């Protein structure tokens, strides 16, 4: 089957105040390149045939900005699609546009407009692909993390999240962030429900 | 009594002779919870030692002598028996349990040697816990002055030797080349350290977090990778563990092939090693007296495929990882001692001024 | 067309990203592959035109993965192809283009039976209870092995790579043989060369000095191994014949991530330190003594000669 | 010496043999020379000269009070203890090599180890080896909390939920010198197991270790495993 | 047909593929006397090389010209076949057969290779006797030229270069190297030559007594005092059996050594070789292609001490003879052809040059 | 190189745990080391002999050095028999270590360049016979049975006091010999 990606090219976030009322913060560039060609390049690595961008603040500048580029050529092999619509406001309207569009057809990949990313998924997509036909359509999405420690300077105190898993199918059992929280609350029922194993990340 | 390890996996042929054992087995499966043949120092040491918790030199020798004070305060005297014979016919089943579990280090010989050269020394008309407690002062004043007064006059002697500007270059950990690049940065040197590792103890992370921890900033490299950064670095600094009488320098294995590489780029090699690691005993390749570690530490997990997990299913297939080698004294310049800066060409010469002579 | 043009972007995105395909040889007939079809679907009436064609799209394709020198240098010995054929018929369409994919086929048929060759050749050089030395994992040196244990009994001290250890691969490969092999680490080397007799490597670029870009801790191995006076053996093929010349150009190591030096889970102090992670060194040829390819063996002080059996002044900068 | 191994007895012998009878004989297996036996005096004080009809080497046996726990028990032998305390139970019968849990203690210098063997949730480190929480409902309000340090120090802790204490400790000089400082204590399993547990997430501090088998199991005071005790004891007791 | 040599003694483990055989017994003693497989004048160059009368590189190749000469000349044509391949066909048992007799010099090789190359070039048109003319013409042509016109271009190229009061140390027995001091004393040079000997040939006294036939003052030592005798020599000429494709010089046994320590005394080491005694085929060790004499010609007669006298009775005795080794392209400066002075690195490009390429 | 009872016995008593391999090369002017190849090989140390012009020829294989010889110079050069300045300076070339089995009473004062009496002569009759000819009046053969080896190229001597380095020589010649008595 052909990989889908919906891409969030707008982060509804209040933060990049006020950077991002002059140019929208997905054109924010790094070194010399900015977060929306960072992303594209992550998808045509990891092998996604057609994503589908979804801008509402200043996509006027966003279409401006990726149609010149690179993945917009009929020489490239991923084929964007750009989706503009000013009645959208957040991540769960994309995801409804999508549904009610019927754009995605098998297993496609969220992901924001900003993100620097490496990882070859292939891997989690085939292990994704034998959670939907061993439990028969019933595992839903596959979060992708990574190992850091929890002293690192790239993780803030705004994004610490932590995670209650089951570690011998890798399901998330409880997820929450730590903002504003020296103390964390986990409840009892993920333990009497699942009794194979349990650990806290 | 105690019985003799079980050597695990494949031996080398050329490393027929030297025990080879591992970390997943352990020698107090037949021994006595209240352990009555050895100490329970010595088996508490012997624990730390076989499962790699101590593994720097100068740590295992503060670690032995600790151990010592615990069996000379925990001693007691038979009828019709002396002290200075019935002490040294005591310790050896004591130091054959410890070789028996890792083998020892120099420092750990020359402790052994020192101890027995002290306790023999000792007269039969002095009392029981009077001579006891001479011995615990002594060990105390032993390390006392061959740890911290050699570690100060070391990095002294290397404070006049680092000049500003300049970049090193560090191999494996040591307490004392981390002491030395510490006590430069906070008297007034302004450089950068360039650690170099290797596998599979990866112990360079250890001398990785004194350097961020002490404001130095560091660079983090492995031994395949030194050759390209040995035309940028101009001294090279390493941590000996033993050197002999031809002025050799028994290490960590990546020494006489990274001093190899320095002189190969005109980089001098300032070795920093205390007198007490010296010995009468010497060797000239890494192949008549070495140490063997577990042969499933170089396995590795690079995805899916670990292929060196089931290895003793080839009958032709040997592991094998290196502890010690030794260096040619050509290739060696700086010595520094608490006696100040030598060759190798007189490691046994202060030996002969350090064996009351 | 539009298959050629995706076909030539695909590849040259392929060497971009990755290492596709794995080794050297397949890389190699893909580029054959790919520069036939690039000649049999194209017009010119000259044979400068395609020539710099030829070169406009080498600069793209040494752009896209500079240590991967494959390409090049078989981009540089097809256009010494082009311009001896020309020589030869100017002292043309038709005739000329059938005569290019007839030499294009020439090449391919010494192509495929390289390894072959020296593992034909490889008994001359291995004698019963030899000590051999090898870093890095390479399919030249392990069929050089593999072929010269069928008749012969001796050791292979296979070491691994510290980034990666690619080289626990040739020892479980090795060891199916039956060549009583050691698997080491690269801190043991000098350690160790003191019982070394012959040193057999591979390398991944000849550059024109009789120099070579290789797998990374092989220039310590050739300094142990000329401190110990032991003789090298490179089994390279001759399509890892360059005429680049070590300090002339930049982007001579591959630098990739530190991740396979020092991992992500080790704290704060990453933001601190510099980890570098070249998985390429330098070799020069005063360190080697016996280059092992096809054709046979040859000095370190003959390559330049092999150079103007297969390369021409003009396209060295491309 | 290093070690002076005491046996509990609060709530015995009720099986197809006595049930102070092995962990004895385990004890006097691997060294233990002089062994110090507590009796009971709840449900019956006269089960001690039922104690010294044994045919083992030494034992010590003690006469006790009724109303007493095991910290009151610890307590009460304070000034006949010199060295490490290493705890035992009366209805423990384990096929467990005893020194997996006392390399542990060697080979770390922890203040306390233990030995579990597959209610109360636990979360040991990804070693395997050392603890970092121990907690039932039957004294929590909240459904769980973890402390913030322990998590800045150790960043992934593996649950586990079916595991029972088999009552083995390793207990060092000064936990028994503050136990005997605090005597507020009653219950040492509910007692030297979460004050040290909270005092370890503190740098210079303290150690505590366990050791998960998967080779055999403990019993119970009830009837529950009293029916596993013969099946258990018809087929390990034959190599002992 | 033709049975294969049973090999002598006990081999050494370093050279288990190489064949090791004895001078007392020959392949003769199973094989006919009027010889139906193998030719007479073959068989009687098999029986002067494996006893030891014919040695030197130059002689060998010529008397095996001679007896391909005698081939052709007693060669016919049967029907139904080509000369191009019948005596490709029937020359290869002649050549393995001399191969079984002793393993073949370098010059041998490339006399077959080019014999080859010639036999095969003659065409279909050619009558019998028209070809065996034209292949003997070739044949005499051929070694005539590169024997005698090469050792005169030689020997006027190192005319050029041997001084007056020079010293001249030689090593071993050849041809070219006596010819070369024949004509220098001869027309007009003054110098002493130093004879350098090594067991258990003690060939260097024939080249001995082609120094003092011609009336030059000589000097007779061994291989250990060359060390001695260094000092004193200013040149050091060598005559070389074999130049490799990477400008190794594979020669007798005593030469590489030789040249190591006429190095270590900053004396230039001169090998003279024609472009016959060249080779494709590389090696840098003397353990791959070696050539092994008998083992019982290592023992002497100092008094009646004759130790290796039953060396087969001891089970772990080995005997080992080297005959040709390899030096390194680092030791050797001057290679002297017919084609002037060229160094080792030139060795291959002049074989470019032979190959008429 | 040579013969020496020390080092025959040395391998001797040092092959009864290990197992290894000797290669006892015979020196040209006496043939000595076919005594100590069949001396060693009654003790079954894989003995391999050779002659005195294959040592760079099989220096490639061969680990270490450990030879004999018979006087130690105050500068840690030595005499011993001849043919070892070579096998030195090969090992050098191989990077080999060189193990010099030697006792403290051949530890001499004597400089090396001094009044040039260091080789011993011996009759040429074992280089070239008296059965040569009339060719022996125009030659002029020499036979020196003992060669000198620099300090640089030795490293590490063997005496009963355990190992010394090239560079520890002269302690042990200022602590067993005066320099008032060099003269003699
Ligand atoms: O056993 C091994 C394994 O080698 C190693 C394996 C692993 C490591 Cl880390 C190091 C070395 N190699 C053998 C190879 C033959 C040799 N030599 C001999 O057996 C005989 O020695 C001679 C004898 C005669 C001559 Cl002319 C030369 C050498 C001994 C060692």
């Amino acid at each position: 089957p052909p990989l889908q990606a919906v891409l969030v090219a707008d982060s509804f976030d209040r933060r990049f105040f006020p950077i991002s009322k002059d140019q929208p913060r997905v054109l924010l560039p790094l070194a010399n390149v900015a977060l929306i060609d960072y992303t594209l390049e992550f998808l045509t690595a990891t092998g996604v045939q057609e994503t589908f961008v979804f801008c509402c603040w200043k996509a006027a500048q966003i279409k401006e900005h990726l149609l010149k580029s690179k993945w917009c050529r009929p020489t490239s092999l991923n084929v964007v699609r750009i989706i503009t619509s000013e009645l959208y406001r957040s991540l769960g309207d994309v995801l409804r546009d999508v549904d009610a569009k019927a754009l995605v057809r098998s297993d496609f990949l969220l992901v924001y407009g900003d993100v620097i990313s490496n990882i070859n998924i292939t891997r989690a997509l085939e292990e994704h692909r034998l959670r939907r036909k061993l439990e028969k359509n019933v595992s839903v999405m596959t979060m992708i993390f990574k190992e850091s420690s929890p002293s690192h300077p790239t993780r803030c105190h705004e994004d610490n999240v932590v995670v209650a898993v089951d570690s011998t199918t890798n399901r998330v059992l409880h997820f929450q962030k730590t903002q504003g929280l020296r103390r964390f609350a986990f409840p009892l029922s993920l333990f009497q429900g699942s009794s194979d194993g349990v650990e806290v990340r | 009594q105690v019985p003799t390890r079980k050597d695990y996996g494949s031996k080398v042929s050329l490393f027929s002779h030297l025990p080879q054992y591992s970390r997943q087995n352990s020698l107090t499966q037949f021994m006595s919870i209240p352990s009555s043949v050895i100490h329970p120092a010595m088996v508490r040491l012997g624990l730390q030692y076989s499962q790699g918790l101590v593994s720097g030199s100068n740590a295992r020798c503060i670690a032995l002598l600790r151990a010592l004070q615990q069996v000379i305060q925990d001693y007691t005297t038979p009828p019709n028996e002396e002290l200075s014979r019935d002490l040294v016919n005591k310790l050896k089943p004591y130091m054959s349990f410890l070789t028996q579990c890792r083998p020892l280090s120099a420092s750990m010989h020359n402790a052994i040697k020192f101890l027995n050269k002290e306790i023999t020394s000792v007269g039969s008309s002095k009392r029981e816990e009077e001579a006891k407690s001479e011995l615990r002062a002594a060990i105390d004043r032993y390390v006392q002055e061959k740890i911290v007064l050699a570690a100060q006059a070391i990095s002294r002697f290397a404070y006049q030797k680092i000049s500003n500007g300049d970049v090193i270059l560090v191999y494996g950990c040591s307490s004392l080349v981390s002491r030395i690049l510490q006590e430069a940065w906070t008297e007034g040197r302004r450089f950068r350290v360039v650690v170099v590792d290797s596998r599979p103890w990866l112990e360079g992370r250890h001398t990785l977090r004194s350097l961020v921890h002490a404001g130095v900033p560091a660079s983090y490299l492995l031994i395949p990778a030194a050759s390209y950064v040995l035309p940028e670095v101009s001294k090279v600094l390493l941590g000996a563990h033993a050197l002999l009488a031809n002025g050799s320098v028994m290490s960590r294995v990546g020494t006489a092939q990274l001093a190899l590489v320095a002189r190969a780029h005109n980089v001098p090699v300032l070795v920093c090693c205390e007198t007490y690691k010296f010995c009468e005993r010497v060797q000239t390749d890494a192949f008549v007296s070495n140490e063997l570690d577990d042969p499933d530490d170089l396995q590795c997990k690079r995805g899916e495929h670990v292929a060196l997990a089931n290895w003793q299913n080839h009958a032709s297939l040997r592991l094998l990882n290196l502890v010690y080698d030794v260096t040619p004294p050509e290739l060696v310049d700086l010595v520094i001692t608490e006696l100040g800066m030598i060759p190798c060409s007189s490691v046994p010469v202060v030996l002969r001024v350090k064996s009351s002579d | 067309g539009s298959e050629l043009s995706e076909r030539i972007e695909s590849f040259v995105e392929t060497l971009k990203r990755g290492g596709g395909p794995r080794s050297s040889e397949e890389m190699a007939r893909e580029t054959l592959g790919l520069l036939r079809q690039i000649i049999t679907d194209h017009r010119w009436s000259n044979a400068g035109e395609l020539m710099e064609l030829i070169r406009r799209e080498g600069r793209r394709m040494t752009a896209a993965q500079p240590s991967e020198t494959t390409v090049g240098n078989m981009v540089r010995r097809v256009l010494k192809i082009i311009r001896e054929e020309y020589g030869r018929l100017h002292g043309h369409y038709a005739q000329l283009q059938s005569n290019i994919i007839e030499a294009i086929n020439e090449l391919l048929v010494e192509l495929e039976g390289t390894m072959e060759n020296i593992a034909a050749q490889a008994l001359e050089h291995i004698h019963s209870n030899e000590v051999i030395m090898t870093i890095g994992f390479s399919r030249t040196v392990e069929a050089f092995l593999k072929e010269a244990a069928r008749k012969r009994k001796f050791h292979v001290i296979v070491a691994e790579c510290a980034p990666f250890c690619q080289g626990h691969e040739m020892a479980v490969n090795l060891s199916k043989a039956g060549i009583e092999t050691t698997v080491m680490t690269d801190a043991a080397i000098f350690a160790v060369m003191s019982r070394v007799n012959k040193v057999i490597i591979g390398t991944k670029t000849i550059l024109a000095n009789g120099a070579l870009r290789a797998v990374t801790g092989t220039h310590t191995l050739a300094l142990a191994a000329k401190h110990h006076s032991t003789p090298l053996i490179v089994c390279a093929p001759m399509f890892k014949l360059s005429p680049q010349f070590p300090n002339e150009e930049d982007s001579f190591h591959k630098f990739v991530a530190p991740e396979e030096v020092l991992p992500f889970t080790e704290g704060d102090i990453l933001e601190k330190v510099s980890v570098h992670c070249p998985v390429f060194d330098y070799v020069p040829p005063e360190l080697i003594t016996l280059f092992i390819s096809n054709i046979g063996g040859n000095a370190p002080s003959y390559i330049y000669r092999l150079m103007s059996e297969l390369y021409h002044p003009d396209d060295h900068v491309l | 010496m290093e070690f002076q191994a005491v046996v509990m007895a609060v709530g015995l012998p009720v099986g197809n043999k006595p049930l102070i009878w092995y962990p004895l004989n385990l004890l006097e297996r691997v060294g233990f020379e002089e062994v110090i036996v507590v009796t009971t005096r709840d449900v019956q004080k006269a089960l001690c000269a039922e104690f010294k009809m044994k045919m083992k080497p030494d034992i010590v046996c003690i006469p006790d009070d009724a109303d007493m726990g095991t910290a009151d028990s610890l307590r009460y032998i304070y000034p006949k203890l010199k060295t490490d305390v290493l705890v035992l139970s009366c209805d423990l019968i384990t096929d467990v090599a005893l020194h997996e849990v006392v390399d542990l203690f060697r080979a770390y210098d922890a203040s306390l180890a233990m030995l579990m063997r597959k209610r109360d949730f636990i979360g040991v480190d990804s070693t395997g080896k050392r603890l970092l929480f121990m907690a039932n409902e039957a004294d929590l309000d909240e459904e769980l909390v973890i402390k913030g340090s322990i998590l800045q120090k150790h960043p992934r802790i593996r649950f586990h939920t079916g595991l029972v204490d088999a009552h083995l400790y390793c207990l060092k000089k000064y936990i028994v010198d503050f136990l005997m400082e605090n005597g507020s204590i009653t219950s040492i399993r509910s007692e030297l197991i979460p004050y040290l547990v909270r005092k370890q997430f503190s740098l210079k501090s303290l150690d505590i270790y366990s050791f998960i088998k998967e080779a055999n199991t403990l019993n119970l005071a009830p009837y529950d495993a009293c029916w596993n005790a013969c099946r258990g004891d018809r087929w390990e007791d034959l190599s002992r």
